């Protein structure tokens, strides 16, 4: 039995034509406080996988702990460890996700919800979503928390479907992605301007943005926007 | 399991153990006997928590027969119902507890003398004249302080008992189907089949 | 804990911890079982070394497991406590959960599973002990009488004997004992007893215990005037 | 000699007696040959029996679906490993959905007969294994001794009179290795491998075991009437 | 490994024998001799210490003879030290039996139960049995007085008189020789004297190389009585039989 | 306090022909009031001509699954390649279920397949473990609203001989495999219409002797 | 649930229903509530299904085993103790379960043992378990008396699941009837609640409170 | 379920002049059921003397648990346990249950055999001593005892008057309390004469 | 002394191999299997005529479709037997069926090399496990000591065993008959037997996939006998 306490907000992800993005902003809340500044939830794992974390920070970086020694597990009696027998995204989830239900069955969950977002082997996108139940899921747009509730509505507009994929750009998709967290950066009271962004590509490999900003924000009507009702002045 | 009486007079021990088993909203039985033979010269009224009753009364016999095989002798009813009390004792402080009341009705053969034991489920044991578990003994205790005599012989016991369940039958809300008694003497245990 | 492997096979296919244990069971004094058409009785020698000895608070030979069966041994004396303990507590915990007494068979392999037990677990020795179990199943008036050993094999028999010079009175067991016509009656079945004992024993005094088991718990033991009395009569008919 | 007791002891020149009596029990085995190329990989066996009214005895154990060997030695042994095998191909699925490379598979192995040559009480494996199998890194075959040791080969035998099968492979090391696309061809030269290991008897129908893993060909088994072409 | 090293304490001889026990018997007959004397009215227990120095504080001092509860006592012929981790053990028991039923333990309850233990140690666990052998004296309201034995073994048996010990061959011949049934404590007091003063090895037998104890009816009533003797009480009763 | 459980949502739906078996279930996956994905599988070909879906918590689902799985794969191991009866393999996951009594699987388990005389089977199951054979069956969060609808098409509940006064039944007799695609089809539009947690597509699995065949077909997405 | 079992003079009648509810949701109207242990001994089930299908199949494995080990059926009694000793063990963890063990031996003669999750263990010539338990025992006891026929008796074992099946909501469905002789049990048959009470009202003449 | 106040019953002990004096109710009930008038909570092993009140159970199991150790002492010592020594060794057993506690008020009453001196000690049910020259009261009427003990109570008491005193704050203190009462002993402790009356008080 | 697990020098197991020795001391157990069923038989063989031989328990019933000879150190097999008793009574709790014979048989080879220094020394006797299931149909196995089972069509175990299994080299053939097989076990059990072969010393099973195992009554195997001896004497 656990509750959260420096929690991170929306993680959310889509799939294009040659790969994965997956973004989520710089912030540790502590309850209402906005506490640190610095936090990066985007853990790369290889050149090939990226894991976006939210919930419980402590439990985040615990994660980031098994994850680099994952890394370096797999690396021990491999001559093709950096080839034929690197990680795959698919192995990582799988990992994540057993242990996810493991924890949950002994009554003590790592309270977080985890998307796994990379390019197989063989060139096949992977997108899977995994939380602190050890329920799992995967889908053409996958968000948590408030970017459930408000990215996935924007990203389902430009893939609804699994066919959509191979007609969406890496612009395109990129565009929908910083979009999505200028909306969320309006309307989630526990989300900051500052994030990260990954692009997993078949081709240009694993591109990762630090220090990203939400711009072109609308406020200038606000000065129109006189009292609660009657008020005139 | 509900009411459980135990009468000493001179020369025996009578014990009445109701013959209702209520589950519910249901008589599922009108016969039970709720008493185990210990040994040849005691006997072991119980009523409490439904299975614990049982279960507890036949792990007892089971210890007493054992005993009585090993040492080839029979065991005094005050070193049986000490036996009875200590398990008790242990079993209040465990992790689920015996919920069991017993009465523990003998005849000492050395001593020649009936003996009487009443022990709750906490390890509760004194020895009486008479005893009872349960509402029971919010009727009889009176009745028993006013009739009864140390001298007594076993049919005047066994009367004294009717004028007891005649007041259970009177005064009591639930129905518990009359008794079962049982007298417990020199000559060993016998069942009353017509009562 | 001791974890040792005592009871080894040798070279030969032997297990030597077993057949010594068997002879401390030919050491042992010897003991005999004879039943006959409605009874079973368990003949046992005492040796005449030990004077007094007190007879009234002296461990007795025969053992009683139930109020139905009985055990009697040879072989060391120590070591048939713990068998007859064990047997003891079966019969206490087959009763609570069968609600039936044992059957004598059934007490016979449980006895017997104990002493194999004991021959392929680390850190034991086998039991110096061979058990005569005799006795009647609940409800039944046909006589039973079985035979354990250190190895842990049982097997039933109509008579037989354990213990020094055993191969002496089994001798005399195998051409006076009829299959077709048993003892007819308790007398004869305790004289034919008492004269497998006497090819033994030396004396006929406080040296042989005789216990008669009869169908439905009638177990009684004999005192030594009853069996003197069968000594007398056996000696009289011998002088022919 | 007198420090042959036990397996926790040395012998003055650096030797393991107890192990070495271990590899014994391999060479009084039944012969059993190893052999790949880079598409598929072939193992072949020849099963023993007690006499004419008896069964022959099953020599080759599935592991997974891309990965199973053959047994050489005491058999119960075979199948304990074989077991601790299956557990951990199974381990690496259902925790990873990762296949368990034959590498790591043999890795796993030595590891686990090496704590047996090195403890009180325990005593070593008395079997040999060649391992075969298909995963991310092509076909695959590995040797594996009750010594520990295991080693990756393009091909090899174990069991009595395995010299003549491994001299064979040795000579014909250029042919075999590649024959790609092709699994009889590579049965065959298994077939023809194994029959260089044979006195006085010969390949009969429930004699010869068989098995195959590949590409695109899962780890099956071949006996009875199945291996009756290859004869 | 280990294996070397073990002297494997728990098992068979080619004849049937407990190699262990056997030799711890062949202990206890070096020791000094302990005898026990069951008379109609009560018992006795004598015991001969162990080649006595003079400088031994004598009044002070248990050895031979102790206390188990206020019904047994025991005479130990062995190792004192195994003796003691034994006697602790039953003094414990008696206890146990006294909590469960309100009733002081019958001797032979208490015998078998020590005995077992014995018996425990010659068939697992492959540690050394216990050099021990006891004379176990008591009283209870079933079998009244008793006597017993326990050795090594485990084994036990009971007896109306009873030497452990050195030279019990020859103490035993004079006992069978001068007992009888009928025989009070007093006179038993006197048997079990004057065959130490016979068996012992010791050039004569005197007050400061022997203790002694009774376990008669003579307190008032029904009731029963432990009188280990003192330094000065065995010197009077060695007197009052006319051996020194 | 922490929560171990969850609902996931989604229906499935089993019916067992005279020579084959159907088993059907939603694509839907749904965590309170949102979408967490249009397609998400949860019916499973698990081997041997058994087809398996543990409906409800989606995470216990999976787990169940994923167990049984690998049940199968080792009933092979044991047992020299034995084919695992659809009667046997429901007994083996009564076992599954009731392992876990006092911390249970929070899901309503269908298999279907083949029995051993090749006729039609369908098995369901409690949480718990308790199960029962029989020829039709829906479960999960429209199961209220489906089940009736089968009691009186597949088994002709409440039917009777038109003009027999009441008194003779309809006539029980095995459905094709076209007849029993339209039941579950309506079936599955029917509940999209009025449950909420019901929709975006339906996956069903057809079992016959000749193997496993797999239909999709797309529903309301709203 | 409705279950009941009854001792009369041609041994022992046992009936059931079928109906399983999950609160006011009707689950199932085709369930079996009776376990065939052996060809002498039966199980009704009542309480939780999970619990009395695992453990009263698990009590036939043991009965099973009792049987190769000791060459010999076993008893009643016995059989029903090992059920009633187990639900002991597990007695606070939750186990809900209302059982009857209902069977014939040479020794015992026709006997009924009514056992259930809270230890109860009791020997008995009637009993009726379950929801509905109180409507079987109107009718049962009012038309039972030991000279029944065979009959007579399964009619009655059949009319009394009916009486249940009518008044109590949690019980219904159809109706499974049992014989139990000196030779063993006998099945006599599924009998269908929806046409059983037209059949039964029409031939009877009871059952008025209902429109005709 | 308060269990210090289930079955009732009270203990109180005095000093006098060369003695101590310890006394006790006989109820024993079931709250408000008077089941037993004979249940004497007053036990003594060798010289020293032990009273009990609280949960019944536990007084008969705390008895025979210091009559076990008692006599074990006795066996290892050769010689009877003082006050003194016995009061620790009940504040040691009291506390061993720290965490699962005998609901018990135990009363220590004594002379020591080799210094003359009169001891009475009391405990919480833990195993707290509380030491007094004066007096030690438990049970149920505890409050009514040291009131009742507080005014009636002088030093140096003669064996005689002490009986007085102590007989008059006990049935006084139980007559106030519904669960105390139904007849009473008291023990007149001497350096080697001990007599114990039982008192005469009204029955309800 | 020396370790429990040690290997000899030829690279055997000294106590699997002592332990077969053992086993050659037993008394004999012929199984001969067939298409209409598969026949077990044995040789009592009482130490002493008072012993009564119907209690010599040498042949045993597992499940109804497996049966169970032993030979050897029998009281070894008690624990053998139960271990089997209990797996495939629990295979039938699992997987609602019967448990393959193979696989039965593989469960008690399981136990065998589960010594060390778990038992403390290997079993002390040889089985032979007869049985029938739906897949192999009739089968014989022979389970040894050093966890090696081998499957058989006849099988001879005991101390006339070597003499006895050249007897069924010979005799045996695929269309054996199920009488014809209760026969050659008589047969071959009158040859290696010390004592002259009758219904008290010798002991007939057999188990059908109609019937199930089955132990022949002393009355059934006496006609048995009797039909055997008129045949040879016939030519
Ligand atoms: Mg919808
Ligand atoms: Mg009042």
């Amino acid at each position: 039995t656990q509750q959260p306490i420096v929690t991170g907000t929306s993680v959310i992800s889509m799939k294009y034509d040659n790969g994965v993005i997956i973004a989520a902003d710089n912030l540790g809340s502590y309850g209402s406080l906005l506490r640190f500044n610095g936090v990066e939830r985007l853990i790369p794992v290889g050149d090939n996988t990226v894991v976006g974390i939210s919930g419980d920070i402590s439990d985040m970086q615990h994660i980031e702990r098994l994850l680099k020694d994952l890394v370096t597990e797999n690396a021990y009696d491999n001559p093709l460890a950096d080839a034929e027998e690197a990680l795959e995204p698919s192995y990582i989830f799988e990992y994540l996700a057993t242990v996810m239900y493991q924890r949950r069955s002994k009554m003590n969950p790592l309270w977080n919800a985890i998307i796994v977002a990379g390019v197989q082997s063989n060139g096949d996108q992977f997108l899977r979503y995994v939380n602190l139940l050890g329920v799992t899921y995967s889908s053409p747009t996958l968000a948590t928390g408030f970017g459930a509730h408000m990215a996935n509505p924007l990203l389902r507009k430009v893939v609804d479907r699994e066919s959509d994929i191979p007609k969406t750009t890496v612009q395109v998709a990129e565009e929908a992605i910083v979009n999505a967290m200028r909306v969320l950066y309006y309307r989630d009271a526990r989300s900051s301007r500052n994030f990260s962004l990954a692009i997993i590509d078949k081709n240009t490999g694993l591109t990762f943005k630090k220090n990203l900003q939400v711009e072109n924000m609308k406020w200038d009507f606000a000065k129109d926007i006189k009292g609660y009702g009657t008020q005139k002045i | 399991m509900d009411i459980i009486l135990g009468i000493r007079v001179q020369d025996s021990v009578i014990l009445a153990s109701s013959k209702a088993v209520t589950r519910g909203i249901s008589v599922l039985k009108d016969s039970d006997d709720k008493t185990r033979q210990l040994s040849p010269h005691t006997l072991m009224s119980f009523a409490g928590e439904a299975g614990d009753t049982v279960q507890f009364a036949e792990y007892i016999q089971a210890n007493i027969q054992l005993y009585s095989i090993r040492e080839d002798y029979e065991l005094s009813p005050q070193a049986v119902s000490s036996f009875v009390r200590q398990e008790l004792a242990k079993s209040i402080r465990s992790r689920r507890p015996y919920q069991v009341n017993v009465l523990i009705g003998g005849y000492d053969k050395k001593k020649n003398k009936p003996e009487l034991y009443q022990i709750d489920y906490l390890g509760t044991k004194v020895e009486l004249p008479y005893g009872a578990h349960g509402y029971s003994g919010f009727y009889t205790f009176s009745l028993l302080d006013h009739h009864y005599r140390p001298d007594m012989t076993t049919e005047e016991g066994l009367d004294l008992l009717k004028l007891c369940v005649q007041e259970l039958e009177k005064r009591m809300p639930m129905d518990f189907k009359g008794v079962i008694v049982k007298i417990v003497d020199k000559d060993g245990i016998r069942q009353v089949d017509d009562f | 804990g001791y974890d040792r492997a005592l009871s080894i096979f040798s070279p030969d296919g032997h297990i030597f911890q077993v057949e010594y244990a068997l002879e401390a069971v030919k050491r042992g004094t010897c003991a005999v079982g004879v039943k006959g058409k409605n009874c079973v009785v368990l003949g046992c020698e005492r040796r005449s070394t030990l004077k007094l000895q007190d007879t009234r608070i002296t461990p007795s030979k025969v053992s009683k497991i139930d109020s139905h069966v009985v055990l009697s041994f040879s072989g060391l004396n120590a070591d048939s406590r713990i068998l007859i303990e064990k047997a003891r507590v079966e019969a206490q915990s087959h009763r609570l959960t069968l609600e039936d007494p044992v059957t004598v068979e059934y007490l016979t392999r449980y006895v017997a599973g104990v002493q194999q037990r004991y021959t392929q677990s680390g850190g034991v020795r086998p039991f110096g002990v061979s058990t005569l179990i005799a006795g009647f199943d609940p409800r039944d008036d046909e006589p039973k009488l079985y035979q354990t050993e250190p190895s842990g094999i049982y097997s039933s028999w109509s008579a037989q004997t354990i213990g020094r010079n055993s191969k002496t009175v089994r001798e005399f067991l195998e051409k006076n004992y009829d299959r077709k016509e048993p003892p007819a009656t308790v007398e004869e079945c305790v004289k034919l007893t008492v004269r497998s004992l006497l090819e033994v024993v030396q004396t006929g005094a406080k040296n042989i215990e005789i216990t008669v088991v009869k169908p439905d718990s009638d177990i009684v033991a004999l005192s030594s005037e009853e069996i003197n009395q069968y000594v007398t009569q056996i000696e009289q008919e011998k002088q022919e | 000699n007198n420090y042959d007791g036990d397996t926790v002891t040395f012998s003055p020149t650096g030797r393991l007696f107890q192990v070495e009596y271990a590899l014994e029990a391999i060479k009084q085995g039944s012969v059993t040959v190893g052999l790949r190329s880079n598409t598929h990989a072939v193992l072949v066996a020849l099963k023993r029996n007690a006499d004419e009214l008896s069964s022959y005895q099953k020599k080759i154990i599935k592991c997974d679906e891309h990965m199973g060997l053959s047994l050489a030695g005491l058999a119960p042994d075979a199948r304990v490993l074989s077991n601790y095998l299956r557990q951990q191909c199974n381990y690496s699925s259902l925790v990873f959905n990762r296949k368990l490379a034959v590498e790591r598979a043999g890795h796993l192995l030595c590891d686990k007969a090496q704590k047996n040559t090195q403890s009180y009480g325990g005593r070593p494996y008395g079997v040999g294994l060649l391992i075969i199998g298909y995963d991310k890194s092509g076909a695959h075959l590995l040797e594996f001794q009750p010594s520990g040791n295991v080693t990756e080969l393009y091909g090899t035998a174990i069991g009595a009179r395995s010299q003549g099968a491994k001299t064979y492979l040795e000579r014909t090391l250029d042919t075999f290795i590649k024959i790609d696309g092709n699994p009889d061809e590579l049965i065959k030269a298994g077939v023809e491998a194994i029959s260089q290991s044979l006195r006085d008897e010969s390949l009969t129908v429930d004699n010869l075991s068989i098995a195959i893993v590949g590409k695109d060909t899962p780890f099956t088994i071949y006996d009875g009437e199945a291996v009756a072409k290859y004869i | 490994g280990s294996r070397r090293y073990d002297s494997r304490t728990t098992i068979f001889s080619p004849e049937g024998r407990l190699y262990q026990v056997e030799y711890a018997l062949e202990s206890i007959s070096h020791a000094g001799t302990a005898i026990g004397i069951m008379a109609s009215d009560g018992i006795v227990l004598a015991a001969e210490r162990k080649v006595t120095s003079t400088l031994l504080e004598q009044d002070t001092s248990t050895e031979k003879l102790y206390k188990l509860n206020d019904k047994i006592a025991v005479a130990v012929a062995g190792l004192t030290a195994d003796a003691e981790i034994l006697i602790n053990t039953a003094r414990i028991h008696a206890q146990n039996y006294l909590k469960t039923y309100n009733e002081d333990i019958p001797v032979e309850i208490l015998v078998r139960r020590l005995s077992d233990i014995k018996q425990g140690y010659t068939q697992h666990g492959g540690l050394r049995p216990f050099g021990v052998s006891f004379i176990y004296a008591g009283y209870d309201d079933r079998y009244g007085y008793q006597l017993y034995t326990s050795n090594p073994s485990g084994n036990y048996t009971g007896w109306k008189a009873i030497s452990v010990g050195a030279n019990t061959s020859a103490a035993q011949t004079l006992l069978q020789m001068d007992y009888k049934d009928d025989m009070k404590v007093d006179d038993a007091i006197e048997l079990a004297l004057k065959t130490l003063s016979k068996t012992t090895d010791s050039s004569a037998l005197t007050y400061d190389r022997l203790e002694f104890a009774t376990i008669r009816k003579g307190a008032n009533d029904g009731e029963v009585y432990q009188k280990i003797f003192k330094p000065q009480e065995i010197k009077d009763i060695l007197v009052k039989t006319g051996i020194t | 306090q922490f929560n171990p459980y969850g609902d996931n949502g989604g229906t499935i739906l089993g019916i067992a022909g005279e020579d084959f078996a159907v088993l059907a279930g939603d694509t839907r996956n749904i965590t309170d009031y949102s979408i967490n994905s249009r397609y998400e599988p949860k019916v499973f070909d698990c081997g041997d001509n058994i087809v398996m879906s543990a409906n409800g918590f989606a995470a216990d689902g999976d787990a169940l699954v994923k167990r049984f799985k690998n049940s199968v794969k080792w009933y092979h191991f044991d047992h020299n390649d034995k084919k695992l009866s659809i009667n046997s393999a429901a007994r083996n996951i009564q076992h599954l279920l009731y392992g876990k009594r006092f911390f249970p699987y929070y899901v309503h388990t269908i298999i279907a397949g083949l029995d051993e005389d090749g006729k039609g089977a369908v098995y369901s199951f409690d949480p718990v473990g308790s199960y029962e054979r029989e020829q039709c069956r829906a479960g999960g969060a429209a199961a209220s609203l489906i089940m009736p609808f089968l009691d009186n098409q597949v088994n002709f509940k409440n039917q009777y001989e038109p003009g027999t006064n009441g008194k003779v039944k309809k006539p029980l007799k095995y459905l094709s495999v076209e007849e029993v695609i339209k039941l579950v089809r309506d079936s599955f539009t029917s509940a999209t219409e009025r449950h909420i947690q019901v929709g975006d597509g339906l996956e069903i699995l057809i079992v016959t002797k000749d193997g496993v065949r797999k239909e999709f077909y797309e529903l309301k997405r709203d | 649930t409705t279950t009941l079992a009854f001792r009369f003079q041609g041994g022992i009648i046992v009936a059931v229903d079928s109906r399983a509810t999950a609160g006011n949701w009707v689950a199932s109207q085709t369930v079996k509530k009776v376990i065939e242990i052996n060809p002498f001994l039966l199980g009704t089930m009542a309480g939780c299904a999970a619990d009395c299908q695992f453990w009263e199949t698990w009590l036939g494995s043991q009965c099973r085993l009792h049987e190769l080990r000791e060459k010999e059926r076993i008893s009643v009694a016995a059989a029903s103790k090992i059920l009633s000793n187990l639900v002991y063990q597990y007695k606070g963890a939750g186990l809900s379960m209302g059982t009857m063990i209902c069977g014939y031996t040479r020794k015992e003669g026709p006997t009924i043992y009514y056992v259930d999750s809270d230890g109860t263990r009791l020997k008995g010539d009637i009993f009726c378990v379950g929801s509905g338990q109180t409507f079987a025992y109107g009718v049962l006891d009012s038309n039972y008396k030991w000279d029944l026929s065979v009959e007579d008796a399964l009619y009655l074992g059949k009319r009394s699941i009916l009486a249940a099946a009518h008044r109590d909501a949690y019980s219904g469905g159809s109706v499974n009837l049992y014989h139990v002789t000196e030779d063993g049990w006998i099945y006599h048959g599924n009998h269908d609640v929806g046409e059983l009470f037209w059949k039964v009202k029409e031939e009877e003449g009871s059952f008025n409170n209902v429109i005709g | 379920s308060d269990p210090s106040s289930i079955n009732g019953g009270i203990v109180v002990a005095m000093t006098g002049k060369d003695c101590v004096a310890i006394a006790c109710d006989l109820r024993l009930g079931s709250q408000s059921l008077g089941v037993s008038n004979k249940f004497e909570k007053i036990f003594h092993y060798g010289h020293v003397f032990l009273g009990i009140t609280g949960l019944a159970t536990d007084v008969t199991t705390l008895n025979e648990m210091f009559r076990y150790k008692t006599n074990l002492y006795k066996l290892k010592e050769e010689r009877a346990i003082e006050p003194e020594t016995f009061t620790q060794l009940v504040s040691s057993s009291l506390y061993e249950r720290r965490f699962g506690p005998y609901f018990v008020g135990p009363v220590v009453a004594g002379i020591n055999s080799k210094s003359g001196k009169p001891f009475i000690a009391g405990f919480d049910l833990i195993g707290c001593i509380d030491e007094a020259k004066d007096f030690i009261v438990s049970g149920t009427a505890s409050d009514q005892l040291f009131g009742m003990c507080e005014s009636l109570y002088e030093p140096n008491l003669e064996p005689e008057d002490l009986f007085e005193t102590i007989s008059q704050a006990l049935l006084n203190a139980a007559d106030r309390d519904a669960l105390s009462g139904w007849g009473a002993v008291v023990y007149i402790i001497k350096k080697d004469e001990v007599v114990k009356r039982y008192l005469k008080m009204r029955q309800d | 002394d020396r370790g429990v697990s040690t290997f000899s020098p030829e690279g055997r197991l000294f106590q699997v191999e002592y332990s077969l020795e053992a086993i050659k001391l037993g008394s004999t157990a012929i199984g001969i299997a067939t298409k209409e069923g598969v026949v077990l038989g044995v040789e009592k063989r009482a130490t002493s005529p008072l012993l009564e031989s119907d209690s010599i328990e040498k042949i045993v019933e597992i499940d109804r479709h497996i049966g169970c000879a032993m030979s050897g150190l029998t009281a070894d097999a008690r624990s053998m037997i139960e271990h089997a008793r209990t797996a495939a009574v629990t295979h039938n709790l699992y997987y609602d069926e019967d448990i393959n014979v193979e696989s039965l048989t593989q469960s008690v080879c399981d136990l065998a090399l589960r010594f060390g220094e778990l038992m403390s020394r290997p079993f002390g006797v040889a089985l032979l496990i007869a049985g029938h299931d739906a897949d192999d149909g009739y089968q014989l196995f022979h389970a040894e000591p050093s966890g090696t089972f081998y499957r058989y069509n006849a099988k001879a175990i005991g101390s006339g065993s070597e003499g006895a299994q050249a007897e069924l080299l010979n005799e045996w053939h695929s269309s054996l008959t199920l009488k014809e097989a209760e026969l050659l076990v008589l047969k071959i059990l009158k040859q290696v037997m010390e004592e002259k072969l009758d219904e008290n010393n010798a002991q007939l099973s057999c188990i059908t996939k109609q019937d199930g195992f089955k132990i022949y009554d002393n009355e059934k195997t006496a006609e048995l006998i009797k039909e055997l001896k008129e045949k040879e004497a016939a030519e």
